[PDB]
RNA sequence: UUAUGCUAUCAGGUGGAUGGCUCGGCUCAAGAGCUUAUGAAGGACGUGCCAAGCUGCGAUAAGCCCGGGGUAGGUGCAUGGAGCCAAUGAACCCGGGAUUUCCGAAUGGGACCUCUCCGUAGUGAUCAUUCAUGAUCGGGAACGCUCCGAAUUGAAACAUCUCAGUAGGAGCGGGAAAAGAAAUCAAUUGAGAUGCCGUAAGUAACGGCGAGUGAAACCGGCACAGUUCAAACCGAAUCCCUUCGGGGACAUGUGGUGUUGUAGGGCUGUUCAAACGUCUGGCGGUAAAAUCGAACUUGCCUGGAACGGCAGACCAUAGAGUGUGACAGUCACUUAGAUGUACGCCAAAAGACCGGAACAUGUCCCUGAGUACCGUGCGUUGGAUAUCGUGCGUGAAU
RNA sequence: UGUUCGGGUCGAAGCAGGGCUGUGAAGUCCUGUGGACCGUUCACAAACGAAAAUCCUGGUAAUAGUAGCAGCAAAGCAGGGUGAGACUCCCUGCCGCCGAAGGGGCCAGGUUUCCUCGGCAAUGUUCGUCAGCCGAGGGUUAGUCGGUCCUAAGACGUACC
């Protein structure tokens, strides 16, 4: 099952945590200036190498 | 440094109250020995033993098991849990 | 203090726009009135929360009242009187410009304005 | 003013700065357990307060040679 | 009410051209120019009340302490809610400190394990000494010095030649580096260290004498500066470390004299006396954020709003420019012209320090070796029997 | 760009359509839109004029409501619910598929797809109230299971050259 060392499993962590939407009041302060970051993925697309 | 960050307040961690036991948040880089003689010069209370566990939001939790019974409830009345 | 070789808009432009935010408080500067230039001898002032103005230029032009608000990153004050009103109807600040307006009465509660003012 | 100024820190005893200390300690674990169960703060401030101020205290302790 | 259609124009959709604007880019000029074992550049992970990215920071984590400047607000890109901080002088800017996870030159051992093992808490490798201690290692946009080193292409094919000592590689290294005080260039008789620019000149020279390659000296400028060892004579008279007790180096030579060609120096005798340079000194300059800096916000018209039109009043050692509800010398910041400045740097008077310049005398003594030259092979060069290098062999005088 | 004379919120550039002038390159004016800049005399410059390069970049037609949503495993029907909306989501009964693999255990690999609640613009070869999709929250506990320990093929480091 991809036995994972404490780094390995650290940087997923990392790149699980930046899967998130922009927060809501972030698009309030900057008038629809910001709706997105280029951190934005999907578990069964292009694989992370991250490992 | 510093090893204990706050209590780990889910519904889980509530039930283990029950039966005398806390779950704290840990610094990350520490192990067991550290965890016990901070809790223990810190609430005066004799550990018994200790489980750890790293979350994959990257903290790492630690469960306390405590030797004198009732021990697991003042500490949450002074902490503030309650 | 930027001589005259920054006659370039781009420089001009950058310096206003960036500017450490100790050089935006010179750019709340505004007129003072007769009696106020005639004893404290400085053509003109800084605009500070608590003393009265007169707006000069806009759609008041004439009416007075004191400071409400000052923004040092916007570079626009609030004053007394000067509203727009909601859809809905709710009396709101329209923020002006400090050199649209006139100083008539200094509000000396620092102790260092008298020093601020002027050298 | 703040929690504590700088001029109170310097002034206090060794066991005085040190129990401070543990005080706010407590505090900021207290303050961080309520607000880890998804709840807005009772005060949002508190936090940012309370880190500064100990760092205060330790730069100081360290400025005396207390540690 | 002729359907499915064809041509032209209009209204709307889609789309994002044109115009206007622009905290961005690019080029030239003037400055300034090293940093790291006291742990760098770079990376991983973490850090915000609501926080995903970037930026900053490091478990004291969009930050802490001190001194100055600045004055009424602050909470990064990014004016949302709720809070906090601030007249005990914040935010911000200039200078100086503190904390500074793990990897990384990475350096106690080990890495398809940014963590892990023994903890004997850790001087990894190579070096110098008096063996206390000290030195090197990595990075840096291009520039710099040494060594190794192609082919496409041109010759209308192609091999010498050319492309070209170019592209590329290895080593070393600073704010610059390299060179540098004639065993020189000249021509009849002269010049007087080096570097860089101009010219000589597409000339001399090389070459299937084809294509092509290709200098220097004289002369004009920028800038100027000369010296130190080895030996002859004396023989410990010298140097360094230090707990100030002492210890190491050294007769296989520490130190003094001496440094050159129409020869010089030493030995021997006379004379004149002290030029260049090192140190203390800080008169006086440069010098952080920064401070001051003239004169309209006057009347009527248009307009949502005057910096505009029509009238009137002023400034100028300031009519460069930007902001402001439309075109601004007089509204704001500025400008011209003046003041102020900690840490540093530069430096004039003035004192102390080693001391230098000539002459006369000679079977007197000293002046850089596998070197200079030469034979032979190859590379390179404009270098031609007359460039430089260096493999082998041979090899002087004083 | 240098220089001379000007226009513009009582409406500049640009855009759509028209009138007149010139052999022509083109100029000027009018109407609608637009909301801030644009010319001209004498000269000088250039990153200076496009219909074509199986040209480059962006937008968009016809083909066309067409092919595909069959071939190796032809699977659904009745009754009752939920819901604004039900061939497609849920319960019961009947009828079916694999049954030495389409079941169970797990390596490498994946990296939160796992569980609950709330949604249906997009994703799902149709619909959808469903979901490996979208939003919020939660979940992995070891002296005995593994790694860690030993060495194989064979690597790497320091020294010597
Ligand atoms: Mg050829
Ligand atoms: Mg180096
Ligand atoms: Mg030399
Ligand atoms: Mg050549
Ligand atoms: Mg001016
Ligand atoms: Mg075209
Ligand atoms: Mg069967
Ligand atoms: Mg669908
Ligand atoms: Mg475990």
């Amino acid at each position: 099952m991809s036995h994972n060392m404490k780094g390995q499993k650290k940087r997923l962590a990392k790149a699980h945590k930046q899967n998130t939407r922009v927060p809501v009041w972030v698009i309030v302060k900057t008038n629809r200036k910001v709706v997105s970051h280029p951190r934005r993925r999907h578990w069964r697309r292009r694989s992370l190498d991250v490992k | 440094m510093s090893s204990i960050n706050y209590p780990f307040v889910t519904e889980k961690a509530m039930m283990l109250l029950d039966e005398n036991k806390l779950q704290f948040i840990v610094d990350t880089r520490s192990n067991k020995k550290q965890i016990l003689e901070d809790v223990e010069k810190m609430y005066g209370f004799k550990v018994k033993s200790v489980r750890t566990m790293t979350t994959m939001k990257g903290m790492k939790k630690a469960v306390l098991a405590f030797e004198e019974p009732e021990a697991a409830h003042e500490i949450a009345t002074r902490i503030g849990l309650m | 203090m930027i001589a005259m070789v920054s006659k370039q808009p781009r420089k001009q432009r950058k310096a206003r726009y960036a500017a450490p935010l100790h050089i935006r408080q010179k750019f709340m500067g505004a007129r003072l009135s007769e009696a106020l230039t005639k004893e404290y001898g400085t053509r003109s002032a800084a605009v500070i929360t608590g003393d009265t103005v007169k707006v000069m230029r806009g759609d008041f032009k004439g009416t007075e009242g004191k400071v409400q608000s000052v923004s040092l990153m916007d570079g626009t004050i609030t004053v007394d009187g000067v509203i727009s009103t909601k859809v809905d109807g709710t009396e709101v600040p329209r923020p002006l410009n400090p050199s649209n307006v006139m100083i008539t009465k200094l509000e000396m509660k620092d102790g260092r304005r008298a020093s601020s003012i002027k050298k | 003013m703040a929690i504590l100024r700088t001029s109170e820190i310097r002034t206090m005893t060794i066991e005085e700065r040190a129990d401070e200390l543990e005080n706010l300690n407590n505090e900021l674990v207290r303050e961080r357990a309520l607000t880890s169960a998804g709840g807005a703060p009772e005060n949002p401030g508190r936090i940012g307060e309370i880190r500064r101020t100990i760092a205060r205290i330790k730069t100081i302790q360290h400025e005396l040679n207390e540690i």
